């Protein structure tokens, strides 16, 4: 029953500042030290540093002294890290992580990530298009066009449809807007029987747009 | 900082094999290791902790091994959900560093693509571009050709694809080819044709409509 719930994907300026939070439930935040990983697209995992949530010290790992900063609300069971002076070398997703407080440094439970993309780029919510099946298994999707900054997500059916799903990696195009797919195979005899709804969440630009998908 | 040393970068083998991960620390680093496992989509979860116990809820035939500089981490018999980057960590002392992973890849037997293609929608096209989608589905090997044609003219430079990591279930991939084109164009051409090359078919498979 243990979660970390970390705040949503983030647009900043370059020299702007960003401040994410990651909520513990299932458990008193401190008991355990918080720590802070960085992931860059096709770089290695890196640690930021830790705090110990009861009484609030921090280590840092030097290569982000002065970029982060780890603090924690303990009425609010809530970890924060702020990241200052932003720049594209800031790009990369975020996770808060637990470990134990007087012990080792295996982290147990993850937050789910927070995507942060630093640029002077305007963000732009997505279109949502459908692939629409035709002439025993059928193909169907949306196409999610024109977006930014990454993520997107989509579901099915409002996730009651996982089986056969395959939702692409987004390209970037010309215009600097991301473009994906997703898809879904499923029986031919359902098209006329089964609804088929992609759910289409771009948090960065608050677009929330469900799309039926009709044979 | 000191540095993880992770080998090899890449795994590819059959389910039901055995395969052995190894970090080497830049300095003795004691027991302090720890394993994780990040499957596609996924944070990474722990395994493995104090260089050789399991976690909690962590199947049997995942262990590690080692003390000093010389870690292992072990499937003794690969499933195919076991698709996923491991990585190891020491926290000797800080900062915490991590080996660069290990891609944990499925091999299984050729399988030809299913391909399907769909016209722009109307929708879009009332916007002033058309996307035309050819999808590849449930394929392997991850090689493979994709050829658009209008009206017989071999298209480059306005289409882009991506592929999805291996699935977890069927260990196939799946490819996602969009070609882009403005809807006056898409207007003046009749024939929309993907034509798929891949080591699972005979010859290559071509998916067609004409406009209208």
């Amino acid at each position: 029953e243990v979660q970390l719930q970390q705040s949503g994907p983030e647009l900043e300026k370059p020299g702007a500042s960003v401040k994410i939070s990651c909520k513990a439930s299932g458990y008193s935040i401190t008991d355990y030290n918080m720590n802070w990983v960085k992931l860059s697209n096709g770089k290695s995992l890196e640690w930021i540093g830790n705090i110990d949530p009861s009484h609030g010290g921090t280590t840092y790992n030097q290569k982000f002294k002065g970029k982060a900063t780890l603090t924690v609300d303990k009425s609010s069971s809530t970890a924060y890290m702020q990241l200052k002076s932003l720049t594209s070398e800031d790009s990369a997703v975020y996770h808060c992580a637990r470990s134990t407080l007087y012990g080792n440094s295996a982290m147990d439970c993850w937050g789910q990530g927070t995507s942060v993309t630093v640029s002077s780029a305007s963000t732009k919510g997505p279109s949502v298009f459908p692939l629409a099946p035709s002439s025993g298994t059928a193909a169907l999707g949306c196409l999610v066009k024109d977006y930014f900054p990454e993520p997107v997500t989509v579901s099915w059916n409002s996730g009651a449809l996982t089986s056969g799903v395959h939702t692409f990696p987004a390209v970037l195009q010309s215009s600097g807007l991301y473009s994906l797919s997703s898809v879904v195979t499923v029986p031919s005899s359902s098209l006329g029987t089964q609804t088929y709804i992609c759910n289409v969440n771009h948090k960065p630009s608050n677009t929330k747009v469900d799309k039926k998908v009709e044979p | 900082s000191i540095v993880m040393t992770q080998t090899p970068k890449f795994l590819l083998v059959p389910a039901g094999d055995r395969v052995t991960i190894t970090c080497k620390a830049s300095q003795s680093v004691n027991n302090d290791v720890t394993w994780y496992q990040q499957k596609p989509g996924q944070s990474p979860k722990l395994l493995i902790y104090y260089a050789s116990n399991r976690y909690t809820g962590v199947p049997d035939r995942f262990t590690g091994s080692g003390y000093g500089t010389d870690f292992t981490f072990t499937i003794s018999t690969v499933q195919a959900e076991d698709l996923a980057v491991y990585f190891c960590q020491q926290d000797y002392s800080s900062p915490l560093t991590f080996g660069a992973g290990t891609k944990l890849e499925l091999k299984r037997t050729v399988a030809a693509p299913s391909v399907f293609i769909f016209p722009p929608s109307d929708e879009q096209l009332k916007s002033g571009t058309a996307s035309v989608v050819c999808l590849l589905n449930n394929f392997y090997p991850r090689e493979a050709k994709v050829q658009w044609k209008v009206d017989n003219a071999l298209q480059s430079g306005n289409s882009q694809e991506s592929v999805t990591e291996q699935d977890s279930k069927d260990s196939t991939y799946s490819l996602s080819s969009t070609l882009t084109l403005s809807k006056a164009d898409y207007e003046k051409h009749k024939v929309y044709a993907c034509e798929v090359t891949h080591q699972g078919l005979s010859s290559p498979v071509t998916k067609s409509f004409n406009r209208g």
